[PDB]
C-alpha cells in the first residue's frame, strides 16, 4: 500500500513564566519514531520506535541540532506573527508546521506538503506543485512574498521530493517486521438495549494497523447513514488501533443490518450479522 | 531526517 | 482565535477481564490550544504511574493525547477520566463502560 513520512512542529507562548514551549514529532504512516520537547532535560533528540535506533551518533546529533534551529525560528515566529495582528504581549499564542512526503505501493514520489497554522487556523500553505503558496489573510501575504523573495519554495520542493523519500523508503526497509506488517482486525458485536422497541446495534473492530478502516450499516443490503454513530480511530496502546460504529432499529427487525468493514490487511472485506 | 533550511514567517 | 474543547474517550487496550492485568486508555482529541491536565481516577482518587502519549495534532489542527496506565480490573470498582481544559468551566470527568 502506501506510506508517508510527517513532521509536526508545535510552539506555545506562555508570557510570564518563560521562553515558549516547542515540541516536535515524526511520524512514519501512523508510526511515531522520534520526539523533541524543548521543556525536558534531555536537551536531545531521541527515539521512540525500534527500529530508528541503529541511526548512528552522526544522525542523532544532525537532528538535535536542526530541532533546536528550528525551535528558535518558531520562537521568533510568535513575536512577528504578534506584530502582523497587533495583539498585545499577554495573551498565549499557538504556531504549528507540518510537512512530509507521500509514496505509492512503489515507493515512487507521490505528494509533498508544507502546512502552516496560527492559533489552530490555516495561515500559509505550500501548494501541491510545490512552487506557490496558498495565503489565508492579508497577514500571510507578507509571508508569502517574503519566502518568494527567499526561493522558500524551490528549496522546500528539493527536499520533499529528493531526501525525504530516500529516507522514508530507509525507514521502511529498515523497519519491515513493523513498518510493513497489517494487522487484520478482529471484529465482534454487541447488544445493548435502549428502549422496549429500540436497541443498539455496535459493530466493534479491534487490533488492526493501520489506522484507516471504514465501518458501514446497512439496511436489507444497502446503507442507511441516519442512526449511525461512529467514534474517532484510537490508539490501543500497544501499536494498534481501534473503533466502533452504532446504530438502533425495531426489535425483532435486528437481522436486515449489516456491518462492512474495509481494512487493507483483509483481503474480503468483512460482513457481520445477528 | 528533518529539513535542515530555517524560514521565518 | 479558535477554540476546541476535548473529545474524550475511555476504553481498556485489551477486552477486560477481572483478574487479568490490563492497560486503562484516556483518549483526549480535538481540542485547541494543546494545554490540558488529564488524571485517571480509581475510585474517585488519582492513579499514580500514569504516562501520556508525546504531543501531536491531526489534518485540522487540533491536538491529540494519549494517557495511559497498566491496572487490573475488578468488577466492584470504579474507574474514570478526569479531564481539565480551557473550554471547560470545571473538570469533566467520564466514567469506563466495560462495553465501550
Amino acid at each position: 500500500g502506501s506510506h508517508s513520512m510527517r513532521y509536526f512542529f508545535t510552539s506555545v507562548s506562555r508570557p510570564g513564566r518563560g521562553e515558549p514551549r516547542f515540541i516536535a514529532v515524526g511520524y512514519v504512516d501512523d508510526t511515531q519514531f522520534v520526539r523533541f520537547d524543548s521543556d525536558a532535560a534531555s536537551q536531545r533528540m531521541e527515539p521512540r520506535a525500534p527500529w530508528i535506533e541503529q541511526e548512528g551518533p552522526e544522525y542523532w546529533d544532525g537532528e538535535t541540532r536542526k530541532v533546536k534551529a528550528h525551535s528558535q525560528t518558531h520562537r521568533v515566529d510568535l513575536g512577528t506573527l504578534r506584530g502582523y495582528y497587533n495583539q498585545s504581549e499577554a495573551g498565549s499564542h499557538t504556531v504549528q508546521r507540518m510537512y512530509g512526503c507521500d509514496v505509492g505501493s512503489d515507493w515512487r514520489f507521490l505528494r509533498g506538503y508544507h502546512q502552516y497554522a496560527y492559533d489552530g487556523k490555516d495561515y500559509i500553505a505550500l501548494k501541491e506543485d510545490l512552487r506557490s503558496w496558498t495565503a489565508a489573510d492579508m497577514a500571510a501575504q507578507t509571508t508569502k512574498h517574503k519566502w518568494e523573495a527567499a526561493h522558500v519554495a524551490e528549496q522546500l520542493r528539493a527536499y520533499l521530493e529528493g531526501t525525504c523519500v530516500e529516507w522514508l523508503r530507509r525507514y521502511l526497509e529498515n523497519g519491515k517486521e513493523t513498518l510493513q506488517r497489517t494487522d487484520a482486525p478482529k471484529t465482534h458485536m454487541t447488544h445493548h438495549a435502549v428502549s422496549d422497541h429500540e436497541a443498539t446495534l455496535r459493530c466493534w473492530a479491534l487490533s488492526f494497523y493501520p489506522a484507516e478502516i471504514t465501518l458501514t450499516w446497512q439496511r436489507d443490503g444497502e446503507d442507511q447513514t441516519q442512526d449511525t454513530e461512529l467514534v474517532e480511530t484510537r490508539p490501543a496502546g500497544d501499536g494498534t488501533f481501534q473503533k466502533w460504529a452504532a446504530v438502533v432499529v425495531p426489535s425483532g427487525q435486528e437481522q436486515r443490518y449489516t456491518c462492512h468493514v474495509q481494512h487493507e490487511g483483509l483481503p474480503k472485506p468483512l460482513t457481520l450479522r445477528w | 531526517r528533518l529539513q535542515s533550511l530555517q524560514t521565518y514567517v | 482565535m479558535i477554540q476546541r474543547t476535548p473529545k474524550i474517550q475511555v476504553y481498556s487496550r485489551h477486552p477486560a477481564e477481572n483478574g487479568k492485568s490490563n492497560f486503562l486508555n484516556c483518549y483526549v482529541s480535538g481540542f485547541h490550544p494543546s494545554d490540558i491536565e488529564v488524571d485517571l481516577l480509581k475510585n474517585g482518587e488519582r492513579i499514580e504511574k500514569v504516562e501520556h502519549s508525546d504531543l501531536s495534532f491531526s489534518k485540522d489542527w487540533s491536538f491529540y493525547l494519549l494517557y495511559y496506565t497498566e491496572f487490573t480490573p475488578t468488577e466492584k470498582d470504579e474507574y474514570a477520566c478526569r479531564v481539565n481544559h480551557v473550554t471547560l468551566s470545571q473538570p469533566k470527568i467520564v466514567k469506563w463502560d466495560r462495553d465501550m
